[PDB]
Parts: structure tokens; sequence; C-alpha cells
């Protein structure tokens, strides 16, 4: 669907966003998102802080799919995410623009998000070729580059306590 | 009152592997070499790249893995030290690899004399090679 008012939507976006990846509170956005009450342009907020998070270290982008998997099944369904996958490729092509490496972190989200179980599997495959952009289609690769890797090591990455 | 340790080794090593794999980009693969600090630590890759041929099947993994190094090297990214060790601890694995009648020799050969030929590595290393 079209997002109405997309810029005021992003202002808005903007703090919430950034207080967010201070110490990764995934309950306060979901207690601002209900304020706010949205529906198809619900996708707007992930996608946001997927978009941030590439400006910032990567330390945040991993921090982002925590926000992902909190989010889903509380404040967005699991069709909803599927949707701002979409609309965050068709913005792709401008954020590459700036940041070379935006694509190559593009791919390491959609693989996150399908191994831990909160975007369809077969969403690669549904855009196996049906792709006219080559900006889209490298995040596309990588989802596999990267899924391959972590695919043993799923449960040897949190193991190390000192914080 | 925190957040976990960085990774270490795991997610790291691989990264360089998979990106030459399935992409089969340089500039992917030279950004992340640079994004280490530790210079030393790149004798690791050096390793794992050639081990990859010898367990890989196909001419694509020979044409894409040696420009690999080559394609390091170019900017002087992969050190003289750093690769003498890689090829050293090849020349150990090769018997264990192998285990009894390399047939393996006629690769351990060619992808060694193609590296000296191509003047990154000089005699020195070669004398070690099962020649």
């Amino acid at each position: 669907g079209l997002p109405l008012d997309e810029r005021a939507f992003e202002k808005t976006l903007t703090p919430i966003i950034q207080e967010y990846f201070e110490h990764g509170d995934t309950n306060e956005v979901a207690e601002m998102l209900r304020d706010l009450n949205l529906g198809e342009m619900k996708s707007g907020v992930p996608v946001l802080a997927v978009s941030l998070a590439l400006e910032g270290k990567a330390s945040h982008r991993e921090m982002t799919s925590k926000l992902l998997s909190d989010l889903c099944g509380t404040v967005m369904s699991t069709t909803d995410v599927e949707k701002s996958f979409d609309k965050l490729l068709k913005d792709l092509p401008e954020l590459a623009l700036d940041t070379p490496r935006a694509p190559q972190l593009v791919g390491q989200f959609i693989a996150r998000a399908v191994g831990d179980g909160i975007l369809c599997n077969t969403y690669i495959d549904s855009y196996k070729g049906t792709v006219d952009c080559v900006q889209a289609r490298a995040a596309l690769d990588k989802a596999t580059v990267l899924l391959s890797m972590s695919k043993g090591g799923k449960r040897k990455d949190s193991v190390w306590g000192s914080g | 009152g925190g957040q976990q340790p960085v990774n270490h080794l795991v997610k790291e090593i691989d990264m360089l592997l998979k990106e030459y794999l399935l992409s089969g980009d340089i500039s992917e693969a030279e950004h992340c070499l640079k994004e280490l600090e530790v210079p030393h630590f790149h004798h690791e890759l050096v390793y794992e790249a050639i081990v990859m041929v010898l367990e890989s099947t196909g001419e694509s993994a020979f044409k894409m893995i040696l420009d690999l190094l080559k394609s390091l090297w170019k900017s002087s990214t992969i050190t003289i030290d750093q690769m003498k060790r890689g090829y050293e601890r090849i020349y150990n694995e090769i018997p264990d690899i192998n285990l009894d009648v390399p047939h393996s020799y006629s690769v351990l050969e060619r992808f060694v004399e193609e590296c000296f030929q191509a003047g990154i590595i000089s005699k020195q290393l070669r004398d070690l090679c099962p020649s």
C-alpha cells in the first residue's frame, strides 16, 4: 500500500529509533507504536530502523534484528515483515549511492529474518530473477551467502558473558 | 550490565570465502580484509583459500581463488611472511589430506608454480614444496 505523509512519519520516527539504539529497548518501540496506530504505514518503522542502522556501526545493525523479532507477534504480523522488506529493497537504490556497503548489509538483514523465522524462506525464490535491479539482486545474493554460514553455528553465537 | 563480548574467528573468516564463492567480487573482499586491524592475522585466509581449491572440484575455484590472493597482493594487502606461513602449513596438511598416494601433486605443483611465476613468493618457499 501507499504510505500517506511519508516525510512527516520519517521525521517523527527519527528520535524514536535513535533512543532505541542506545540501550536496546524493544518494548519502548512497541509501546510507542500502539500510540501512533498505523496500518500499511506500519511497515515503515522496521524499514527506517534498518536504514539508520546502515549509517551507524555494525554493532547497531545486529541489534536491529532483535527489534524485528520482538515486534513480530506483538505489534507486527509475520506477513507485515515481508512487505517491509519489499519497501526497503525499493529504497536500497537511493542509500546505496552514499554507502556502497549498504546492499551488503541488507543481505544480512534478510538472512537473519529468515533464519530466525520472521520472514518467509521462499522470499528469495520469489525474487529469483524476477528483479530488474542489480542493487536489490546483490542483497538477495548475500542472503544465501550469509545463511549458509551461521546455519551450522546458530547456537554458538551467544555464549560469552562479560557485561 | 552491558552487551555481550565481540565474537572472533566465527562469522569472520567464513565471510571472506562465502563472498568470493557466491558473489565473486574482488572489492567486496578487499574492503572486508581491510576491515581487520591485524595484518599479521591475514595468513589465516591465505591458508584457507589454498585448502579450498584442494577440497573443491571444478575449475571455477582455481580460476577465482588464485585471483583472490593476487588481487590482494596488488595493493599490498598480504605480507610475504604471512603468505610464507600460509604455504608452510599446507605442506604439512598435504599428507593428512591425501593420506597416502598424493594424486593432488599435480594441483599442488601447478598452484605453487603459478604463484612463483607471478612473483609473489621467492624460491625459498618453492624449495619447501615437494618437487
